[PDB]
């Protein structure tokens, strides 16, 4: 079947350049117009550029004009997006997309390659307790890490029922934070062990923190 | 030599109708695939290619498989304003390392009434 | 450019019922309307093209209707796996590569009022020099909630951030955290820190607070 597989993404610094590639198979790549379409965290899909069958005809959304180059290789069945002079608002998942016809809807989408643009260095999380009470709630505040993802479990994965781990927010410092919380019987507090284990593979970090009532 | 004739200059069609774009070759040498493009430059758009590709709302009028054939007319279904422009019928040559443009028809201006 | 008005923005449908999504063009688009589905954190997939035709592989639960300016997507027997955003795309005019605003589809459920909790910043964090106050709204429906921070009974603005979990598979409720970030400087300037919560499951708004000590 038709496959569209993007690559070349990751973390880049503002002002760096980056080449996405989309490897195409299951069809005649040279006979179709190809596009890139992007999606910022929690936004609508935003068309970025399009390219001819032959490779000589190129359109670009005005938000990327002067900075992005689309091109292709019919010999090797591959789409490219060169992206120069990158900035923070170019952070998104970039999808390659095939058109049905030259002036038609999108037939097929790629898996999509994430492109994070940030000046920030690889950093492990600080973990802080959300102390319960004074049914009850407690959690931990996983703060100031980069890049995503972090992982969280409670009591080595032994506690799962009524756990919420929140999607991470990007703070204006360039660093991510989230909280994980859990609801448990008030009777259990100070009797049972409530530890959250916080593993961050990008920094080879494991922190385990015991969250207890305040005194 | 081989000449590529498209007899129509203008073709006016209603939104939703199918349009027939007519094209004839005079010879069979040199061998190679016919292709249709809308527009003329390096910004042209592939509409059909005998050799390769699935073009879901184009049919050939004759059967292009059988050697002897010299009718390269096409039907394009459900024409809308997006389909407007000038369609050239284009003979390609040889093959190795790639197909090379050889001759092109004068062009058929397709448009839509409102 | 043709304006594509997708509607409504969010649609709630209880499990097993029909869901009916609408897309409307500013001027006629003939038959050339296509629908895509994007489930959370995946790429889009084509459902319907030519207004009415299913793509190869697509379930008969998804169907398309209409012509000209008014179009519908209909999802027959809604499963939790159809929670997704749906976009319309026209290709009657040049250019084809614009989308409607999208319509989010979520599983409808009876109202559930949020359990509210407030967490003061830990003393360990206070050594670092920045203070986070976390407010947690737990297990509610619908998602529409307003959290308002008050510091000494003064409304706060621009110093908070919200995060929402995706709708639960099981009970179809949401959870929400709001986090206030102040420096240790400004934090220790004030006394009472309150979280106020308006949601339609509560007869009047719920306030959790503490005082430093």
């Amino acid at each position: 079947d038709v496959q569209l597989v993007e690559s070349g993404g990751g973390v880049v610094r503002p002002g760096e350049s980056l080449r996405l590639s989309c490897a195409a198979s299951g069809f005649s790549f040279s006979s179709y117009a190809m596009n890139w379409v992007r999606q910022a965290p929690g936004e609508g899909l935003e068309w970025v550029s399009r390219i001819n069958s032959g490779g000589g005809g190129t359109d670009y959304a005005e938000s990327v004009k002067g900075r992005f180059t689309i091109s292709r290789d019919n010999s090797e069945n591959t789409l490219y997006l060169q992206m120069n002079s990158l900035r923070a608002e170019d952070t998104a998942v970039y999808y390659c997309a095939k058109q049905y016809d030259w002036n038609s809807f999108f037939d097929y989408w790629g898996l999509g390659a994430l492109v994070t643009v940030s000046s920030a260095s690889t950093k492990g999380p600080s973990v802080f307790p959300l102390a319960p009470s004074s049914t009850a709630a407690l959690g931990c505040l996983v703060k100031d890490y980069f890049p995503e993802p972090v992982t969280v479990s409670w009591n080595s994965g032994a506690l799962t029922s009524g756990v919420h781990t929140f999607p991470a927010v990007l703070q204006s410092s360039g660093l991510y934070s989230l909280s994980s919380v859990v609801t448990v019987p008030s009777s259990s507090l100070g009797t049972q062990t409530y530890i959250c284990n916080v593993n961050h593979k990008p920094s080879n970090t494991k922190v385990d923190k015991k969250v207890e009532p305040k005194s | 030599e081989l000449q590529v004739i498209q007899p129509d200059k203008s073709v006016l069609v209603a939104a939703g109708e199918t349009a027939t774009l007519r094209c004839t070759a005079t010879s069979l040498i040199p061998v190679g695939p016919i292709q249709w493009f809308r527009g003329a430059g390096p910004g042209r758009e592939l509409i059909y290619n005998q050799k390769e590709g699935h073009f879901p709302r184009v049919t050939t009028v004759s059967d292009l498989t059988k050697r002897n054939n010299m009718d390269f007319s096409i039907r394009i279904g459900a024409i809308t304003p997006a389909d407007a422009g000038t369609y050239y019928c284009v003979k390609f040559r040889k093959g190795s390392p790639d197909d090379v443009e050889f001759k092109s028809g004068a062009g058929t201006e397709l448009s839509v009434r409102a | 450019e043709t304006v594509l008005t997708q509607s409504p923005a969010t649609l709630s449908v209880s499990p097993g019922e029909r869901a009916t999504l609408s897309c409307r063009a500013s001027q006629t688009v003939g038959s050339k309307l296509a629908w895509h589905q994007q489930k959370p954190g995946q790429a889009p997939r084509l459902l319907i093209y030519d207004a009415t035709n299913r793509a190869t592989g697509i379930s008969d639960r998804f169907s398309g209707s209409g012509s000209g300016t008014d179009f519908t997507l209909t999802i027959s027997s809604l499963q939790t796996e159809d929670s997704a955003v749906y976009y319309c795309q026209q290709y009657y005019y040049w250019p084809p590569y614009r989308f409607g605003g999208g319509t989010k589809v979520e599983i409808k459920r009876t109202v559930a009022a949020p359990s509210v909790f407030i967490f003061p910043p830990s003393d360990e964090q206070l050594k670092s020099g920045t203070a986070s106050v976390v407010c947690l709204l737990n297990n509610f429906y619908p998602r529409e909630a307003k959290v308002q921070w008050k510091v000494d009974n003064a409304l706060q603005s621009g110093n908070s951030q919200e995060s929402v979990t995706e709708q639960d598979s099981k009970d179809s409720t949401y959870s929400l955290s709001s986090t206030l970030t102040l420096s240790k400087a400004d934090y220790e300037k004030h006394k009472v820190y309150a979280c106020e919560v308006t949601h339609q499951g509560l007869s009047s708004p719920v306030t959790k607070s503490f005082n430093r000590g």
